[PDB]
């Protein structure tokens, strides 16, 4: 829980913006407002992790908590770069064809299944669009 | 290389875990 | 999945580095009075009557204090807001210049003479007549308005 | 300005149209 | 006030430069500071009144944006200076001692011969008074 | 000169706020 | 019904193909020791700690044989784990060549000094008087990203 | 190559926040 004098009442304050009645409780269908409330963008699969990770309320101590732990972790960011080993001329697009090839050859290697599968659920003239593929699986 | 197996099952890991959702 | 259905992530995220900014004691509310410079803070210029409807929209009508969650549904409906009464008050105001719900008639008379769909002198003089409602030489038009909403 | 002749004719356009009612 | 987006963020930014802890507050003993950054210079007894007003030691930023929009609103020394300049036929800033003694306690809510005596006797000399110097106080 | 006269008792007022210290 | 939710019909068949070059008496078992082999059959390449938390995952920890169904479940847990923790850990071992769960200090050095976003000299320092958690030249860097963490 | 510059990069990003939190 290393966070600072500043960040703990940049977060307290987040959080009081929600908790109505004052009783230091939010509910877990507000966890994502707040959050985007501090300039976050959870994933959807970042915040099931965190309103899982609690068995339906939030008591301050466990925000700053889930907080602390999602500042010490950046999926969005990990997963594009992942990609961009494999692009080349760098604008964000890698074709349908090395994209296959790579899956298929490196790493836990992708059935001819599985990768069909993938390629369809990219859009598009062949050439996938990383980024938003990075959105498809949050 | 190492790097580029990394890059590669990094991605795989979080194609799959989309797939075993839907 | 609160306001997931209305405002965007950056636009939470605006409204709070406002809203907050006037939070005081950080219980999450600031004075209603604070309204006018969080607007001013996001570049809207809104006019008092402007401001009490915003208030009203959530039903806290004088209340001292204004929850966020009450200031994100005001925004999020006025985002979306197109109903006909909502933009005749928006021209109006486009010529209330201080913003205290009121234009001078040598100015209501000066805009409807010289831009636009210009008006005739005999129309003109027919506008000030029924608009400077309340007295001489000032045009409520919030009430302007009013008057022609009905019937 | 385009803009403020806009409004001022969507305010002329309105009123037409209420004194037309009668 | 009616206050500008730019000049609140202005403000905003210049304020939470001396706000360390990021609580929302700066000390009285930091205002001259935060002023000073916005390129404004005010007067020792400027800020002695600005700060009774507040009355922690401390100031929040609501207050602080007040404190602004009450000097930004009103205005300055240029009126003074200028009313000045009315008694001034060359424009070279220089009043002679003789005409401001002659204006001052002949024109307006005159002067006593106590007073006027003060006046230009604070506002030396070579009898050539420099009036944006006396307005300078 | 209404004008002569308001310059002077602005010069005098800020003279005596100065001198009331 | 069992595993038809997390493998493929084709994933089932090549693991069971891999897996069964090491039963040498028919048991449906492996010996422990042969799961990296295994493993690099599948043109894999894991460290020696990469394999203790497989054995790990299905609670088979200093067990001597390995079923195929502890198998199975390896397999289809690591293939879908997007634990940050796990990450890290996967790009610390991209520079263990031998997979032993050190670097040395020298190595680490350089990497953090040449490749990615370069640390400085200054910051590298702070990293490796850190990181040599006992001082012998070497960087345990499991236990580096236990500090971390 | 690019793929254990990616690897590097998340060790570096990693390192410096925790650096960061002190």
């Amino acid at each position: 829980d290393q966070l600072t004098e500043e960040q703990i009442a940049e977060f307290k304050e987040a959080f009081s913006l929600f908790d109505k009645d004052g009783d230091g409780t939010i509910t877990t269908k507000e966890l994502g407002t707040v959050m985007r409330s501090l300039g976050q963008n959870p994933t959807e699969a970042e915040l099931q992790d965190m309103i899982n990770e609690v068995d339906g309320t939030i008591d301050f101590p466990e925000f700053l908590t889930m907080m602390a732990r999602k500042m010490k972790t950046d999926s969005e960011e990990e997963i594009r770069e992942a990609f961009r080993v494999f692009d080349k001329d760098g604008n964000g697009y890698i074709s349908a064809a090395e994209l296959r090839h790579v899956m298929t050859n490196l790493g836990e290697k992708l059935t001819d299944e599985e990768v069909d599968e993938m390629i369809r659920e990219a859009d598009i003239d062949g050439q996938v669009n990383y980024e938003e593929f990075v959105q498809m699986m949050t | 290389g190492p790097g580029s197996e990394f890059a590669a099952a990094l991605i795989q890991r979080w194609y799959r875990r989309y797939m075993a959702r839907l």
